[PDB]
Parts: C-alpha cells; sequence; structure tokens
C-alpha cells in the first residue's frame, strides 16, 4: 500500500477574477441628489430666516416702545 | 465764563417706577398702546429743546 498525499479526487474551481460590483449609481443621480438636498435646506433655512425677521421687528417695538 | 442754572433737589425727587426691567420689557406693548400717548409730546419736547432741565415736567 502507498500512503503519500495526492489530490484525493480532484480539487474545485479557485478564482482569480477582478469582481469588482461597482457599488452605487451614475453620476448624474449624484449631482440630482446633491442639488435638490440643497435646495430643501435653501428653503427651509430662508422660512426659519424670515420668521426670526418678524420676531425681530417685534423686539425693536419693544425697544422703541420702552425708552422715553 | 458763565455760571450754571441747576434746578432744585426738591423738584427732583419724583417717586420712580420701581419694577424690575424685565416685566418692564413684558409689559411694553400694552404700556406702549395704551399709555404713552402724552409722551410723544414730552420726547418731542425733548428732540426740539435739547435740554434736560427744561422738559422735566
Amino acid at each position: 500500500v502507498k500512503q503519500d498525499m495526492p489530490p484525493v479526487g480532484g480539487y474545485g474551481p479557485i478564482d482569480y477574477k477582478r469582481n469588482l460590483p461597482r457599488r452605487g449609481l451614475s453620476g448624474y443621480s449624484m449631482f440630482a441628489v446633491g442639488i435638490g438636498a440643497l435646495l430643501f435646506g435653501y428653503w427651509s433655512m430662508m422660512r426659519w430666516n424670515r420668521e426670526r425677521r418678524r420676531l425681530q421687528i417685534e423686539d425693536f417695538e419693544a425697544r422703541i416702545a420702552l425708552m422715553p | 465764563p458763565g455760571i450754571v442754572e441747576l434746578p432744585s433737589l426738591e423738584d427732583l425727587k419724583v417717586q420712580e417706577v420701581k419694577v424690575s426691567s424685565s416685566v418692564l420689557k413684558a409689559a411694553a406693548h400694552h404700556y406702549g398702546a395704551q399709555c404713552d400717548k402724552p409722551n410723544k409730546e414730552f420726547m418731542l419736547c425733548r428732540w426740539e429743546e435739547k435740554d434736560p432741565r427744561r422738559c422735566l415736567e
């Protein structure tokens, strides 16, 4: 009998592919998302700014009527 | 040159409205609405004649 170490029954395949799935989407979608979220933030910032303008005018009314 | 004419302490003693300032701010809008009608006369007296000791009444 012989007791070397051959490949017992053959070994299966071994990959060597450059498998890069390319996660993400196209860049035009990235520009669309960026400009959309940016403009969303601009509109919300505009609304909050003019609300605080209203309250700032009310504080001006306080300092005007409080003075004499 | 010339002497100053500063008025008397017996005319310069009126009881203040000795409230604190935060409540004075908190009641300011209705203080400007109903009252503060004859003090634009006071403020016009001040801006026309720029002499405190002249418009103190």
